[PDB]
């Protein structure tokens, strides 16, 4: 990733900031959950 | 046959001199042995944890069984059948030389000596795979000894057309590190190696040159290399 | 900020600020700044800039 990086190194506010579980981790949670669910 | 285990002087050998100032006796000594070994044991991390490891196990009686089953495999030999066999060796086979060795040997001495040690150490070879041939009782020596001869020797007494690419190097390095700067091995390998301005092995022989010739000095395991002059 | 580390990373790290010859060479003043990083505390500045063509 580059966008992020720079984003990071320029201190700005448009970065995600990682407290929450990011979303691509959540969504393949989900998934493979939801997978075996049914 | 004399076998001489000498403590060099301040204690460490200092790899920074000549073996002659690290050596308190008369030089002509040096002329006498036919092979010198300056052992190193400088610090290092995966080799102490396995010499650690072989330490442990020998204390904790391990080695013997260890000993025993290697000896079962044929893969060790007990102590009084290898005196029975060296014993058998000595009295029995005298190898000579063979052509096919002798010319590999004057090669080689012949780049060493044009490299630069006298004659003799041509001779005193000799004696090595005279040796390896009695091991062997091989009716003659061979080149095949030879090479491990060589190997050995060039491991024992330089403890302390690629001559000229290797000379190239010199002057590159020389251009590229002014006198007092430093550098690391990995830095010049990315630099020069990398961009295949120079192999490898002229890399390590130029180092090994420059720092001979008092040019360079590696430090640290060769992660620090410092121009100590021209 | 870390200020100083921030300028020493940035001419160390240029690849984390920039995104045919551009594909190639680094800005000039961080490829010189790995230079002074080797350099000595006094410098013959003729061995220097040898050493910058040199690497060029």
């Amino acid at each position: 990733r580059y966008d992020e990086i720079i984003f990071r190194k320029l201190g700005s506010m448009l970065q995600t900031t990682n407290i929450l579980v990011t979303d691509d981790q959540y969504n393949i949670w989900k998934k493979r959950i939801e997978m075996d669910l049914a | 046959s004399v076998l001489a285990a000498a403590n060099p002087i301040y204690g460490r050998y200092d790899d920074l001199k000549s073996p002659g100032d690290n050596i308190d006796f008369q030089t002509t000594i040096l002329s006498a042995f036919d092979m010198i070994f300056i052992v190193k044991d400088d610090h290092n991390e995966e080799r102490d944890i396995s010499i650690a490891n072989h330490v442990i196990n020998i204390h904790t009686g391990n080695a013997n069984a260890m000993q025993n089953q290697q000896e079962e495999n044929g893969s060790e030999i007990s102590i009084e059948k290898m005196k029975r066999y060296i014993t058998y060796c000595r009295l029995k086979c005298a190898p000579r030389l063979s052509p096919q060795a002798a010319e590999k040997l004057s090669s080689n001495f012949v780049t060493i000596r044009k490299q630069l040690i006298t004659i003799r150490q041509l001779e005193a070879i000799i004696r090595i795979t005279e040796s390896l041939a009695k091991l062997e009782l091989s009716p003659i020596a061979q080149e095949r000894h030879v090479d491990e001869a060589i190997r050995l020797f060039q491991a024992s007494t330089m403890d302390a057309t690629s001559l000229s690419e290797i000379r190239r190097f010199e002057q590159e390095l020389k251009r590229r590190l002014p006198i007092g700067w430093s550098t690391s091995y990995q830095t010049l390998r990315r630099e020069f190696v990398d961009t295949h301005r120079f192999s490898q092995l002229a890399l390590d022989k130029a180092l090994y040159a420059l720092e001979k010739h008092e040019t360079i000095q590696l430090r640290h395991q060769g992660q620090n290399i410092y121009r100590s002059g021209v | 900020p870390s200020y100083k580390s921030n300028i020493e990373d940035n001419l160390l790290s240029w690849e984390q600020v920039l995104p045919d010859l551009d594909k190639i060479m680094a800005p000039v003043l961080g490829q010189l700044f790995k230079l002074y990083r080797e350099a000595n505390m006094t410098i013959n500045i003729y061995d220097f800039y040898i050493a910058f063509r040199e690497t060029l």
